[PDB]
């Protein structure tokens, strides 16, 4: 789980919901085909 | 003057979309406007094509047909494309090029990033000009070597940062469109215009090392790394130009 803010900083989980930020999640799971 | 058949104009209709998506720099749209009047009963103006793209990838609601139109859920018929699909993909294939594009209704959440807001502003920094594939350590790149698939996958986590191919034949996979690239330079990404420019938030470069044309495949890109703490719990991004060889190695 990576959070990028204002295209110039990376933040930890706490500020993932702040203004101008967006998050990239690694997905690891199983699913029905 | 020449009249286009249903399938002839549909391929040209897909060539228009592939061009507006900036996946191709060329198109064959001769006869498309008349084909849209004869088969769709409308002027497929550039404004209309933006709406098709905008709806199909972001705002489209309900089922979609082969021409990216949406509808909420015997005798011969003149009007084509009356069979819609709830969710899935369209093979946007112009004959000259194709891309497997997924509808926005087929994702749990929007997989496009608004690069008008999230454009990168990264500071260059000292770093190795050559990077080994087995030892990539970048925020924007995650590499998996599948010896059983005979394949290498490069997960690109910051599509705003260009990844430049050099003598590669690769397949791009994403939650937006899947397509093949074989031309040198920056990886092309589908661009959706919706009150700003949208591109896939993440994508994957799949490199078949079984293909001998990939024997010297090389990526040129910036390796984004975390820098100093500037605010509470945040660090400024840094990057350094580096070259990653993929095609090489040993047999046996
Ligand atoms: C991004 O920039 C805006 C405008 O300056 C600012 O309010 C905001 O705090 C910034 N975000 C972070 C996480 O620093
Ligand atoms: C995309 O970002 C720009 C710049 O921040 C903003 O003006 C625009 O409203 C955004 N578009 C959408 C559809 O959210
Ligand atoms: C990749 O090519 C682009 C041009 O599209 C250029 O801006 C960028 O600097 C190149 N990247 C590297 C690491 O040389
Ligand atoms: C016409 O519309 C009907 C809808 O009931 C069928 O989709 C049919 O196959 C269509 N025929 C043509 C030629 O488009």
């Amino acid at each position: 789980k990576i959070t990028i803010c204002n295209g110039s900083t990376i933040c930890d989980q706490r500020l993932g919901s702040e203004l101008g930020c967006y998050t990239i999640n690694r997905v690891r799971s199983f699913k029905l085909g | 003057e020449i009249i286009l058949t249903l399938s002839q104009g549909l391929k040209k209709y897909y060539g228009k979309i592939l061009r507006l998506l900036q996946l191709t720099l060329e198109e064959d749209t001769e006869g498309l406007l008349e084909w849209c009047k004869r088969n769709l009963g409308l002027d497929c103006d550039d404004t209309f094509f933006q709406k098709r793209i905008e709806e199909f990838f972001i705002t489209g609601e309900g089922h979609f047909n082969e021409v990216l139109q949406f509808r909420t859920p015997g005798l011969p018929t003149a009007e084509p494309f009356k069979s819609y699909f709830a969710k899935g993909f369209l093979s946007i294939d112009s004959g000259y090029y194709s891309a497997k594009c997924y509808s926005g209704t087929s994702n749990s959440g929007l997989q496009l990033i608004n690069i008008t807001r999230h454009s990168t502003r990264i500071v260059d920094t000292p770093g190795p000009k050559i990077t080994n594939l087995k030892t990539i350590n970048c925020i924007n790149l995650k590499a998996s070597i599948f010896k059983e698939h005979r394949e290498v996958e490069i997960n690109v986590l910051l599509p705003q940062v260009a990844v430049n191919l050099s003598n590669c034949h690769v397949v791009i996979k994403s939650h937006v469109c899947d397509y093949s690239l074989d031309i040198d330079g920056a990886v092309r990404l589908p661009h959706i215009y919706h009150e700003g420019v949208f591109i896939p938030g993440t994508y994957k470069i799949v490199i078949d090392k079984k293909n001998k044309l990939n024997d010297r495949c090389t990526l040129f890109t910036d390796c984004v790394i975390k820098g100093r703490e500037v605010r509470k719990g945040c660090s400024v991004l840094r990057q350094y130009k580096t070259e990653i060889r993929i095609g090489g190695g040993s047999g046996g």
